[PDB]
């Protein structure tokens, strides 16, 4: 009929082309009843306490205290040296450093030998 | 030069024998007129230093670091005095006391005429600092923050202490115009260059150098405002200082000895600079920007030339007082929310406007807006790598480009968008919090208006 | 363009090249050529600042329109004879570079079909 | 000036609003007509373009080829 | 103030293109039942309006006029 | 000056005028209690024609989830009163 | 397919309470209780200005050598310096080829 | 340009406002007759744009492109220079049509 | 919006938003009027062609070629209204709607001004606190017991109540607060 869409990371796929919203079965129906249920009793839980006129302050969120504290605290407990976090600490770590020294080296050895050889274009090179 | 070492030194017992609703007055009062009296040093001569006596000197380097430590304790006091209300007369008198030793053993150590003289105040300065953090910090994690401060800070000043020894030993004095003078070449040598790794290292950590900075999140997020303040403004600035002192006796060996912390000044610059842009927590993204300044400032250094030495001292300055006016920020929110997260509070900019500016101001002041003198620091550094290297270039504008990136980020997310709906508890600023911020960001202008008071020797 | 269709798309070696120009003397079939005429001195150029690029043999009418214009300020319209004579004479030296272009192209057809022959009469 | 919405009837205009358009129209159609007429050759060129075709072997200074 | 609105019985879809859509529709027995609502956007001042190039034109009339009469005088200014 | 403030009677009217100009409706028969489904005999799709007009008459948009469920006139004034602030 | 006898009876009740809260929005007239030449702009906003600024040029920037530096004025064939009273010659002996 | 882009950006703010914040030219029907200073305004500017001969963008823009004409240039920057000329008056047209002539497409509240 | 919604979507919902999405898209592509009416009553003849169909799983596979047709002539830039969730002017006064709380933090002097606004205001606060407890106990009598299933409110069942969790749907800022 028409040419497909091809779906990427950067650019996902719609719902509306999706086929597993075309195929439902009994499951997939309770599965998004207690989906539903969930959400529910978490905006219930908070809207009891949001509209609470006694309440003064900040509403704790388990959440976000959860998501910070995965992203800061709980890394290094669960870290394992394995040979993919062995070598991507190695290449991402050492690497840009041994390259920028190679660049660098170079560069500052081809202006030194040009410097003692006796051409750079110096004149006028006051401040340095 | 007695003459301010005295009056803080009397500080002491006159908060000691304050009565109790009185303590914050009197030392807020007698703090700025000390810092007013330290103002006089700024009148430097051209060539030589003010030797005031045998112990004690100052040049057009330590000078401007002496007016920002004099200047700072006030700010320290003022934004002290509000998280300390339910504390005992005794511990509050206690907390001024650990401040006021502080400012003392900082204003002994940027004038020592002598390396193990300053080697000694340089590790005193330790004690009043580790004890505020693991003493009046809030969270669990202090604790571990004051041993990693402590420890990263002596493993690399001991050996430096040995080598002081053998070079008095070998020369026979440490005295830095004598050692100047009568400066002779380091031959390259393993010995020396274990030697000059010894002279290094210590001034490496306490900048900290990438690789080498775990320590400044950790210390910097646990510690109290005060304390944060103190370590972002003076006490990083402490390796800089050390470092500009001792390189006159390291060449020609640093010719091929800073190659290594060159390249992890640089990248490191970078990596820092990228890590602010996925932090949640707005502590830890101020400390991950000092850490990048600071790489700068190494990069000045190490490469030694009149310009560089120049940029870094501007860029110094510049950033102890845009970190404190950064921390004093960030503090306000957290005593309206008490959490740090920077998510959590948003679009406070329609509750509290004039805050809003400050947070503006602080951010272009951070980003080195022209004609800061944080831009003017920068960009001497930058045309001193140029002409060291014109490859470096590269690593320069990406790290200015992703400086500006993170601070407008920060700036947003804080101030813009739509209030969080729930926080119900953010209070008008008061007077002293607008006052305290007035205090960090005019200096600034005011020394961008004569900005070769903070340029160093080599003006 | 048609000169760059055929330089382009023709014979390239028998058109001419615009930047490696002229190929041939100035005197190769000219019996006696006149030097160019300067009107204006190097100090005169030079006092009323006129341009490094504005320099030409054209120079003299551009000063005696300057000065009009600078003298009849208000009226900014009473500068046209200048204007006109300035033009013209700028369109007359766009023609002597025109006419240069096309000696040089027929020049080089000339120096082909001689070469061509005298390689015709040496196959004898 | 106090002008009522109309709900799908044309807006109200003024006299003012017109006029001013029609005269602002008028004036730049005049400018154009008047420097047109005073400055063609600013459109239609001034000077000839000659044709190097047409160009005499002489006044270009090439022998007829003889040597 | 407070207008009110014109009666709903005027807005006819005679004379408008919705003529021609609705016989095109017609032809295909179906039916359109909203041509109603947007007749009056034909009705009115809205009825007729100028082609693009007759806007690019709109003022020529006059600047004409004023051309020609500004010819005239320069051209008798030549009587000295 | 911006647009004027709306009042409830200007609500009212538009809407019944635009469902007058409908030409699956019978005008006289047409109230403002009455409902499309049953008092009109209209189908799913008729109704959302009439949802778009009004979002077109009006300029907003009503989305699927609150559109779906307005079956009376009245009950169309009131959402676009209570979308509006419109008290009067 | 609509509202539900719940869903009509919380709408009605949150809208019956939403109109009046805001007709309480609104301001009685006394409500904000406060609390108890012709050719000035043009001498405050230019005059004092470029008094200031005239003397801090004239007196001040241009008593330091090289702080003002001019273009120098053009000089043609036919004029006459003011100073030194000189005249230029003509530019010999146009063509006249018109 | 500065002169008839910003006022060309001032006509396309006066349509805006007076269309109810309305800024997609698919919306905006016959402001021909209903905004007569406006589309004298934008006539004219678009025509200045595009450099109708003795205009404010005549003057330049003629001029620019007589002397990329006669310039020892790029062959592909000069077609592109030419092209992008089309197609300037290319969306003058398109603002000009589908703004100001044609049938009204706006709400009905005018 | 302000709809709870469901755990799904009925095939006839899901038709009926894609005959929606169509015709605005089919609007924004036909940008006159006739011609889109033209194409619009085209439009609604084809959906009506099989609204008659009985068989559920070809009606589906109907629907989900539909999907697929219209995703390819979708419009890359469909019209959208100034304040919807696309367009020019969706959250252009967020910066001005302030919470009313913030009016507690007033000074005594700036409530010295508008005395009745601050009278009506006293009268609203000690009517959410007279009926927060009663909001609290409906709330609790009508749940089951295993939590709530849908995020649906209940109205007031009395003569004096008030409908529970009303304060901060009374109270919203406005649409053009400033
Ligand atoms: C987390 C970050 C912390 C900070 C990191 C600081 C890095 C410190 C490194 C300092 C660099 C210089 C050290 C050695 C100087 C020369 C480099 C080396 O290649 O020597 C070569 C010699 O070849 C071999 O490399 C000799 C050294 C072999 C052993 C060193 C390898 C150590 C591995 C690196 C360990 C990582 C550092 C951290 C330790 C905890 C040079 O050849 P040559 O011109 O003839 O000798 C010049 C020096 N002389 C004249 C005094 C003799
Ligand atoms: C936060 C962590 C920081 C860690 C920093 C600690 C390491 C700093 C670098 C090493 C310092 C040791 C230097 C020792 C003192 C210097 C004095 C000196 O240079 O004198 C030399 C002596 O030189 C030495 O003996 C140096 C020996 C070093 C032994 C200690 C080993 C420590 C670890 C070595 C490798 C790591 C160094 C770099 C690590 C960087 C941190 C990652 C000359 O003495 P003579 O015997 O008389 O020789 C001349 C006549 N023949
Ligand atoms: O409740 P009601 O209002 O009566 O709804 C009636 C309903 C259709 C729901 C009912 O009769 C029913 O359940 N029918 C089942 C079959 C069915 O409706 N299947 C869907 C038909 S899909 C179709 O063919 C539509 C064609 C057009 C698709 C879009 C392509 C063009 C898009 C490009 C835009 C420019």
């Amino acid at each position: 009929s028409f040419p497909k869409y091809k779906p990427s990371r950067l650019a996902t796929l719609p719902a509306t082309l999706d086929p597993a919203e075309y195929d439902i079965s009994p499951e997939t129906r309770k599965a998004q009843a207690e989906r539903l249920a969930i959400r529910s009793r978490l905006k219930r839980e908070y809207l009891l306490q949001y509209n609470d006129p006694n309440r003064l302050g900040v509403i704790e969120d388990p959440a976000l205290i959860r998501w910070t504290y995965a992203r800061s605290a709980n890394i290094y407990p669960n870290f394992r040296p394995t040979p993919k976090t062995s070598l991507l600490g190695a290449l991402f770590g050492i690497g840009p450093l041994f390259f920028w020294y190679y660049v660098f080296k170079t560069d500052r050895d081809k202006k030194e030998k040009l410097i003692q050889e006796g051409k750079l274009d110096q004149t006028f090179n006051i401040s340095y | 030069m007695l003459k301010i070492i005295i009056p803080t030194t009397m500080l002491l017992p006159m908060t000691w024998m304050s009565k109790h609703n009185m303590i914050w007055i009197n030392a807020t009062v007698h703090s700025l007129l000390i810092s007013l009296i330290s103002l006089s040093l700024l009148n430097q001569l051209g060539e030589n230093s003010l030797n005031f006596s045998l112990t004690f000197f100052s040049d057009s380097l330590s000078a401007p670091l002496l007016v920002l430590t004099t200047w700072l304790l006030p700010l320290m006091l003022m934004a002290s005095q509000s998280h300390l209300s339910k504390e005992t007369t005794t511990r509050k008198k206690l907390y001024i006391t650990m401040l006021i030793l502080l400012q003392l053993f900082l204003i002994m150590t940027f004038t020592a005429t002598e390396l193990i003289l300053f080697y000694i105040l340089f590790e005193a300065t330790l004690v009043p600092t580790l004890i505020i953090i693991t003493r009046w910090g809030n969270q669990t994690e202090r604790l571990n923050a004051g041993l990693y401060f402590l420890f990263y800070t002596l493993a690399g000043s001991l050996p430096l202490l040995v080598a002081l020894v053998y070079i008095q030993n070998t020369t026979g004095s440490l005295n830095f115009l004598i050692i100047h003078y009568w400066s002779h070449p380091l031959s390259n040598s393993w010995s020396n260059i274990f030697m000059w790794l010894a002279c290094i290292m210590a001034f490496m950590v306490k900048m900290p150098l990438y690789g080498l900075h775990l320590w400044l999140p950790k210390a910097h997020v646990e510690a109290p405002i005060a304390g944060s303040m103190v370590l972002a403004a003076v006490l990083l600035k402490l390796g800089g200082y050390g470092m500009m002192r001792i390189t006159t006796i390291l060449n020609p060996l640093t010719n091929y000895m800073a190659y290594p912390f060159l390249m992890l000044s640089m990248w490191g610059m970078i990596m820092t600079s990228s890590i602010c842009l996925r932090q949640t927590d707005l502590k830890s993204l101020i400390a991950y920007s000092s850490v990048s300044h600071m790489a700068l400032v190494i990069v000045a250094i190490m490469i030694q030339t009149p310009w560089s030495f120049m940029g870094a001292t501007a860029l110094m300055i510049a950033h102890g007082l845009t970190s404190s006016m950064l921390f004093c920020l960030a503090n306000t929110n957290y005593e309206r929310v008490h959490s740090r997260t920077m998510i959590l509070a948003r679009g406070l900019q329609t509750l509290l406007p004039l805050m809003a500016t400050w947070w503006l101001v602080a951010s272009l002041t951070n980003l080195a807006l022209p004609p800061s003198i944080n831009l003017i620091g920068e960009l001497f550094i930058i045309t001193a790598s140029f002409s060291w290297s014109n490859i470096t270039i590269i690593l320069m504008g990406m790290n200015m480009m992703i400086t500006a990136l993170y601070s407008l980020y920060m700036l947003i997310t804080t101030q813009r968008g739509k209030y969080t709906h729930h926080i119900n508890n953010i209070k008008p600023s008061f007077t002293r919090e607008n006052a305290l911020m007035a205090l960090h960001i005019l200096p600034l202008l005011l020394l961008t208006l004569n900005p070769k008071m903070i340029l160093g020797p080599l003006y | 363009g048609a000169h760059l269709a055929r330089r382009y798309l023709g014979d390239a070696s028998k058109e001419p090249d615009p930047l490696r120009m002229p190929t041939f003397p100035p005197d190769y079939g000219f019996p006696e050529r006149k030097e160019r005429e300067m009107v204006a001195t190097q100090q005169e150029m030079n006092d009323a600042q006129l341009m490094l690029q504005q320099r030409d043999y054209c120079a003299h009418y551009l000063i005696q329109l300057l000065k009009c214009k600078r003298d009849s300020f208000p009226n900014f319209l009473a500068c046209k004879h200048e204007q006109h004579d300035w033009d013209y004479c700028e369109h007359l030296d766009y023609v002597k570079r025109m006419k240069e272009f096309e000696r040089e192209r027929r020049l080089l057809q000339r120096k082909k079909r001689r070469e061509q022959r005298e390689a015709e009469m040496a196959r004898g | 000036v106090h002008i009522e919405p109309r709900y799908r009837q044309f807006p109200q205009l003024t006299r003012s609003q017109l006029i001013q358009a029609e005269f602002f129209s008028a004036t730049m159609w005049f400018w154009i007509l008047w420097r047109f007429w005073h400055d063609s050759d600013a459109v239609l060129g001034h000077f000839p373009y000659p044709d190097p075709s047409q160009w005499t072997d002489e006044e270009l200074g090439i022998l007829p080829d003889d040597e | 103030s407070k207008m009110e609105l014109p009666d709903y019985k005027q807005w006819k879809i005679e004379g408008t293109p919705l003529e021609t859509v609705q016989e095109k529709l017609a032809a295909r027995g179906l039916r359109d039942p909203w041509g109603r609502n947007e007749a009056w956007r034909y009705s009115g001042g809205f009825a007729n309006n100028v082609s693009f190039v007759g806007a690019l034109l709109k003022g020529f009339k006059w600047g004409f006029a004023a051309f020609v009469v500004a010819v005239g005088a320069e051209y008798y200014l030549e009587s000295q | 000056s911006d647009a004027p403030p709306l009042t409830l009677e200007a609500i009212k009217d538009r809407v019944l005028y635009v469902l007058k100009l409908y030409d699956k409706i019978d005008p006289e028969k047409l109230s403002v209690n009455s409902h499309f489904m049953k008092d009109l005999g209209l189908d799913s799709l008729d109704q959302v024609e009439i949802i778009m007009a009004m979002e077109d008459e009006f300029g907003f948009e009503i989305p699927d989830i609150d559109a779906e469920k307005l079956m009376c006139p009245q009950e169309i004034v009131d959402y676009i009163a209570d979308k509006k602030d419109v008290y009067e | 397919s609509g509202y539900t006898p719940d869903e009509k009876l919380r709408l009605q009740q949150l809208r019956e309470l939403r109109r009046r809260w805001l007709k309480d929005q609104e301001l009685s007239p006394r409500e904000p209780v406060l609390p108890p030449r012709h050719s000035i702009f043009a001498v405050t906003h230019v005059l004092i200005p470029v008094w200031i600024i005239h003397y801090y040029l004239k007196y001040h920037v241009t008593a330091k050598p090289y702080t003002v530096v001019e273009r120098k004025p053009r000089i043609f064939p036919g004029d006459t310096i003011l100073e030194t009273g000189e005249v230029i010659p003509l530019m010999k002996e146009f063509p006249d080829q018109h | 340009h500065a002169f008839f882009k910003a006022m060309l950006f001032m006509c396309s703010g006066s349509i805006i406002h007076s269309l109810n914040d309305e800024q997609d030219i698919r919306k905006m029907g016959g402001l021909y007759k209903a905004m007569p200073f406006t589309t004298t305004a934008l006539i004219i500017g678009s025509l200045a744009l595009t450099g109708m001969p003795y205009l404010t963008g005549f003057y330049s823009k003629d001029l620019i492109i007589e002397a990329v004409n006669m310039s020892y240039t790029n062959a592909w920057a000069l077609l592109m220079t030419l092209i992008a000329t089309s197609l300037t008056a290319a969306y003058s047209t398109r603002i000009i049509f589908f703004a100001f002539l044609g049938k009204p497409r706006f709400p009905p509240l005018v | 919006a302000f709809s709870a919604p469901a755990a799904y979507l009925t095939h006839q919902q899901k038709v009926l938003r894609l005959y929606k999405r169509a015709l605005r898209h089919l609007e924004s592509w036909c940008v006159h009027r006739d011609k889109y009416r033209y194409f619009a009553c085209l439009m609604r003849a084809r959906f009506d062609e099989h609204k008659n169909e009985k068989d559920m799983v070809k009606a589906t596979q109907l629907l989900r070629q539909a999907e697929e047709e219209f995703w390819y002539g979708q419009h890359p830039q469909p019209y959208i209204f100034p304040e919807s969730p696309g367009g020019t002017s969706y959250e252009r006064y967020e910066c001005y709607k302030v919470p009313e709380w913030c009016l507690d933090d007033w000074h005594p002097s700036e409530k010295a001004m508008y005395p009745d606004y601050f009278a009506k205001r006293e009268q609203w606060k000690r009517l959410r606190r007279e009926s927060w407890e009663r909001e609290v106990k409906q709330l609790q009598e009508e749940t089951p017991p295993g939590g709530p299933r849908t995020e649906a409110l209940p109205p007031a069942r009395k003569e004096g109540d008030l409908p529970p969790l009303w304060w901060h749907i009374v109270t919203r800022p406005r649409e053009r607060p400033m």
